[PDB]
RNA sequence: UUGGCGGAAAGGCCUUGGGUGCUUGCUGGCGAAUUGCAAUGUCAUUUUGCGUGGGGAUAAAUCAUUUGUAUACGACUUAGA
RNA sequence: CCCUGAAAAUGGAUGGCGCUCAAGCGUGUUACCUAUACUCUACCGUCAGGGUUGAUAUGAUGCCCUGACGAGUAGGCAGGCGUGGAGGUCAGUGACGAAGCCUAGACCGUAAGGUCGGGUCGAACGGCCUCUAGUGCAGAUCUUGGUGGUAGUAGCAAAUA
RNA sequence: GAAAUUGUUGAAAGGGAAGGGCAUUUGAUCAGACAUGGUGUUUUGUA
């Protein structure tokens, strides 16, 4: 139903990982740059992990896509997916989590009327 | 060197047989008792 | 027939590697009977299955297989360069293969 | 209420629990962890041969650096003791669930231990005193225990899925071959 | 191309036959090394005597159970110098290792098999004329191996058995070949020789 | 660098597969004859024979000839470079120096 | 709103290809593939069983014949990069393969609503194979043994060398 | 089924008699298809359990107590129907 | 070339194994193995040179064409991610469940981070354009608070019982 | 009602550390795409 695009390739789908985020619990996980002096991580040694930088860029027709196909939005009542209206085939609603379930219910339904994609139609159901 | 078979006599002695037994008193004293049932014929099992 | 083979048998030995780096997309394959490249060079293009079994059965058999080619001779010997959909997983180093005759030249 | 991570049927069992007793935390897990999942006719009557020295509770995780006894060898460890404070709580709590599984109108015979666990209580804490007028801690570790009897049952159930499979146009003629030469 | 292979150690280097043996296990094949007392190293037998002992000397200083153990069987000395060219501290090293047995002189079932032997590591083969060489077993004994007689023994008797083999083999193979001599000069041996049979 | 005196078969075969033309400091591809008319018109070279030309032929417009076309980029030589080390002169059973009419093997290996 | 808005939007509109310059012309086949030789299937339920060749079809794949009669394999339809030519050589003039085409095999898939585990051939297959290998086997019986060369099944041995083997 | 030989890790080798299936040594007849143009196209052994029905046999060790040829505790040596 | 000359302390090192018409030494010829190196291709970014105001339709700081380039501490600059609070807007979300917390469940981004699904929870919170700062932590024998291993360990033995 | 730390249950590995990078086997677990417009009425609620 998507628009048709280019095999998806991503170059890196390993996440960045901070180093010595598995040693010690203080360190998170979030990528930090190691600005040592005499970091291995910062000189590039061979066996260790590699940093983020601007050569794993993805492709500029790739980018944002999701592997269904469409760009994702959010979407937060039923005036903002009227936006999407003529965008069906490269757009994709989502609602957003503090959306309560009666108003997902009625968001659903106008979605479907519309033919418009719902990536998450399972909030808050209740079966 | 390896051992490669043992040939016992017919009869054990009570003191003897209590080696094989760490509680001897309680117990059913069934020592050699089917290798005793290997004798009873002339040689077969002995002899050979 | 008592026989029903219609592959030669080879041998995983290797990645291709230095002495400190391996590249596991690339394996070395060796045939029986092959000791020159030359004779190897016939046997390019053919197709490599590895047969190995598992335990779950997954769409109706216990023997999954590992598709590949051979690109290139290696050496003086007649070993040969071979690639495959997923890489060998490495514990085969030393497993029997099988090359097939497709696709056939003759 | 609020038991811990149990996989019972609760018509089936019993429960009684214990909360901020002060007695020492290890040894209370390693007695615990010595009749799990026993028998609980079997469990009081080990737990009165370790009263009086003749059966002992294995240490397995809080035993370092402690002694050896013959006694362990019912367990295959050489490292055992005889906590009878941690007994006599453990028993008492014992008791305390039979009562219970006999006022729910349990049989008290086929009852075993499904469930029991230990862990730590808030500290109570006190001064020691040591060379050169320096202070120190000197607390107790206090243990909540909580355990679960349950009536043993037969077989459970049997008949799991169907297992239903796909089998490809090749494998269908294959088949359908094998059962035309054969019967 | 063979489930297992059984080498027939005489007249062999020690080294190369190693790296030879080393390589087909590195490989997948299963080997089995017999007859380890005949195995040759080049060299006069002082030379290699003064290399073990130098060997021997080296230890752990502060307790000896632990440190470079010195085999003296002669299959044990050449399960060394081949596990030293194999990486024995990896999972594939230790798979490699177990599909090789090396063995003094030529056990039983492995009696009725047939022996292969490898030129590129024999010494009449690899070694030129006039140089010495040395026997394993001997060196061994030198050194502390202590069943030189035993297997001495059993070889003996093994190669009395054979020879009785042999003799009934050769008889019956002599009436094969009458046979096939009486058979030929037919028809059926004429296509065969047309077409290279 | 090793250096010697070409051929007209290999100056014809690099300016045929690697050839290409500094255009307005662009490193552009020949491919066709249209960008020589363009760039070299005034000095009667039409055709990328008339830069072949220019260049074995050493003309009296080598120098802009020569300067129009970029760099060439060769690859490693295909068959090896012959000798086991590179970094002696070529008398000394090197690579480098002036190896007079037998760099015609040599680039036609790196080309 | 959650999500403001995106400015542009892409153009909803698909982009036609381009005039693709690659025409197709027909193959030309290794010269070892001569109609009635004889062929060894590589793969497929007939692998390795020696067979007749008949004719290059249209859509780049080889008319076969068993004969049914002797091995048991009917026309079928094969491709010449799965099969390996020997020298054996058989004159198949006289023989009307012209009837067979594309479209004279085709498989009549079903739909995927009815799907049978259960569970037949067409009487005119049946026919033309009858009349075709009757008259082949009129001139493979000319040759001694080769009826039962054809009978028998292709297999590599211990010692085979294909890269030196010759067929 | 008969008889030998083999103890280095024998655990195998040889041998008598009869029966049985097959035999492409040679000549015939019938079947193969649809797995649709290839998708290993599954055929080996390794262990265990549960069932059947057929034989075969009805123990010890430890704790506890005791000893002192032993011992920090373990452990060792003893003894107790 | 080899040998004597040639003696040091834990056991030991042509890297190890081992190697004698060598797997040693001098020399020649090839074939082969492989680097983030060179050739080509795709993609990301940067820089440079260019095209494109025509009506209709979005972004002229937009879209598009061409070539080259890409290491980096101290340091400089630029574009971005996130937090507390302010103005404006989405007549934004919300007791039919906001915030917070947990989640080897999912998606997006090279990344800073963002979004969703499930459980807990009960009262407020967000997106965008701007404003403002007591705005981003692993280190400072950092401050305060809490918790471990050591560890059921050292030990609880003067003053006769 | 978070983390350090701990208890219970489940899964997994463990021959003098563990943790990590590349690739893959094996196990566990997970998403999407599989209506398309359309010939068309072999049609019911007749559009
Ligand atoms: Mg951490
Ligand atoms: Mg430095
Ligand atoms: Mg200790
Ligand atoms: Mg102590
Ligand atoms: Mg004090
Ligand atoms: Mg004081
Ligand atoms: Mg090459
Ligand atoms: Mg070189
Ligand atoms: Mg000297
Ligand atoms: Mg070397
Ligand atoms: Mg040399
Ligand atoms: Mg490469
Ligand atoms: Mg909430
Ligand atoms: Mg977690
Ligand atoms: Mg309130
Ligand atoms: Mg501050
Ligand atoms: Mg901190
Ligand atoms: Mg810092
Ligand atoms: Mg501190
Ligand atoms: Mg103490
Ligand atoms: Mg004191
Ligand atoms: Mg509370
Ligand atoms: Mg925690
Ligand atoms: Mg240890």
């Amino acid at each position: 139903a998507s628009l048709p695009h280019p095999k998806i390739v991503k170059k890196h789908t390993k996440k960045f990982k901070r180093h010595h985020s598995d040693r010690y619990h203080r360190v998170a996980e979030n990528w930090r740059k190691q600005k040592g002096i005499d970091s291995v991580v910062r000189r590039r040694f061979r066996g260790n992990i590699s940093q983020p930088k601007i050569g794993y860029g993805s492709n500029k027709k790739t980018k944002f896509l999701s592997p269904s196909g469409h760009k994702t939005f959010l979407v937060a009542n039923v005036k903002d997916l009227e936006t999407l209206t003529m965008h069906t085939k490269t757009y994709a609603a989502e609602i957003a989590h503090n959306i309560s379930a009666k108003n997902r219910v009625v968001i659903l339904a106008r979605a479907k009327a519309l033919g418009i994609k719902v990536t998450n139609p399972k909030g808050r159901l209740a079966l | 060197l390896r051992s490669l078979t043992t040939v016992w006599a017919e009869h054990l002695s009570d003191e003897v047989k209590r080696r094989f037994y760490k509680n001897w008193y309680k117990s059913k004293k069934k020592a050699f008792t089917k290798y005793s049932a290997k004798y009873a014929q002339d040689g077969a099992g002995i002899e050979r | 027939a008592e026989s029903h083979r219609l592959y030669v048998k080879g041998k995983h030995l290797s990645y291709q590697r230095s002495k400190r780096v391996n590249n596991p997309n690339v394996s070395l394959i060796k045939i029986e009977g092959v000791a020159t490249p030359q004779d190897a060079q016939f046997y390019l293009g053919k197709r490599i299955a590895y047969v190995y079994r598992a335990s779950k059965e997954v769409r109706g058999s216990k023997i999954r297989v590992m598709w590949g080619k051979v690109t290139r001779t290696h050496g003086n010997s007649g070993v040969v360069r071979a690639t495959f959909r997923n890489n060998l997983p490495a514990k085969t180093f030393g497993a029997s293969v099988r090359i097939f005759l497709y696709p056939s030249n003759i | 209420a609020r038991y811990g991570a149990t996989s019972t049927n609760p018509a089936k069992s019993a429960s009684a629990r214990g909360s901020y007793l002060r007695v020492s935390f290890k040894n209370t897990r390693e007695t615990a962890q010595a009749i799990n999942g026993w028998e609980l006719t079997k469990a009081q009557k080990y737990l009165e041969q370790v009263l009086d020295h003749q059966r002992a509770i294995p240490f397995r995780r809080f035993n370092s650096s402690i002694g050896r006894t013959a006694q362990g060898k019912e367990f295959g460890v050489t490292k055992a003791r005889w906590p009878a404070k941690s007994v006599k709580f453990v028993q008492g709590l014992l008791q305390n669930a039979a009562a219970n599984a006999e006022a729910k109108g349990l049989d008290a015979t086929k009852l075993y231990v499904s469930h029991i666990q230990v862990n730590q209580a808030p500290k109570q804490r006190r001064r020691t005193y040591r060379a050169h007028g320096r202070i120190n801690k000197y607390e107790s570790s206090p243990s909540h225990i909580e355990l679960v009897v349950t009536e043993k049952e037969e077989a459970v159930a049997k008949a799991a899925e169907k297992k239903v499979v796909r089998l490809t146009s090749r494998q269908r003629g294959r088949i359908a071959a094998q059962k035309r030469i054969a019967a | 191309v063979e489930p297992v292979v059984v080498i027939d150690g005489k007249g062999h280097l020690v080294g190369r036959l190693a790296s030879v043996v080393a390589k087909q296990l590195l490989n997948g094949q299963k080997i089995v090394v017999v007859r380890a007392e005949e195995l040759n190293i080049s060299g006069e037998f002082f030379r290699n005597k003064l290399k073990y002992h130098d060997f021997l000397r080296k230890a752990t200083a502060f307790n000896k159970t632990r440190g470079p153990f010195h085999f003296r069987a002669p299959s044990r000395i050449f399960y060394k110098a081949l596990r030293g060219m194999v990486s024995h501290k990896t999972a594939r090293g230790k798979a490699a290792l177990e599909r090789l047995k090396v063995f003094e002189g030529i056990p039983p079932p492995y009696d009725k098999k047939k022996r292969v032997v490898v030129p590129q590591a024999l010494r009449v083969l690899r070694l030129k004329p006039g140089r010495k060489y040395t026997t394993l077993g001997k060196l061994s004994t030198s050194v502390g191996w202590k069943y030189e007689d035993v297997v001495a023994k059993l070889e003996a008797k093994r190669k009395v058995s054979s020879a009785e083999y042999y003799a009934k083999k050769r008889a019956f193979t002599k009436k094969v070949a009458s046979a096939n001599a009486t058979a030929a000069e037919s028809d059926v041996a004429k296509q065969l020789a047309a077409l290279g049979y | 660098v090793a250096y010697g005196y070409p051929s007209y078969s290999t100056i014809r075969q690099l300016v045929y597969k690697r050839g290409f033309g500094k255009i307005n400091k662009q490193r552009v591809p020949l491919s066709d004859n249209a960008i020589i008319e363009a760039n070299l018109g005034k000095y009667g070279i039409l055709s990328i024979d008339d830069l072949i030309h220019e260049i074995i032929t050493v003309g009296p417009h080598f120098k802009q000839a020569n300067n129009f076309l970029w760099p060439f980029k060769l690859s490693n030589p295909s068959g090896g470079w012959g000798v086991p080390r590179k970094f002696k002169h070529f008398i000394q059973g090197g690579s480098f120096g002036n190896r007079e009419e037998f760099i015609n093997k040599l680039v036609k290996s790196m080309n | 709103t959650a999500q403001q808005a995106p400015k542009w939007y892409p153009s909803e509109d698909v982009a036609a290809p381009k005039k693709t310059r690659k025409a197709v012309r027909p193959q030309k086949l290794r010269a070892s593939l001569v109609p009635g030789t004889v062929l060894i299937l590589l793969a497929g339920r007939f692998r390795g069983k020696r067979v007749v060749y008949l004719k290059h079809l249209e859509d780049n794949t080889l008319l076969v014949t068993g004969p049914f009669k002797v091995n048991g394999v009917p026309l079928r339809r094969v491709n010449a990069r799965y099969v390996i030519a020997t020298s054996t050589k058989v004159s198949v003039e006289g023989v009307n393969v012209e009837k067979f085409n594309v479209e004279y095999f085709a498989k009549e898939k079903l739909t995927k609503k009815e799907k049978k585990e259960a569970n037949e051939i067409k009487a005119e297959r049946v026919e033309d194979q009858k009349v075709v290998d009757k008259a082949l086997i009129a001139e493979i019986k000319k040759t001694p043994l080769l009826k039962q060369y054809l009978s028998a099944s292709f297999s590599l041995k211990n010692g085979d060398k294909p890269h030196m083997l010759k067929f």
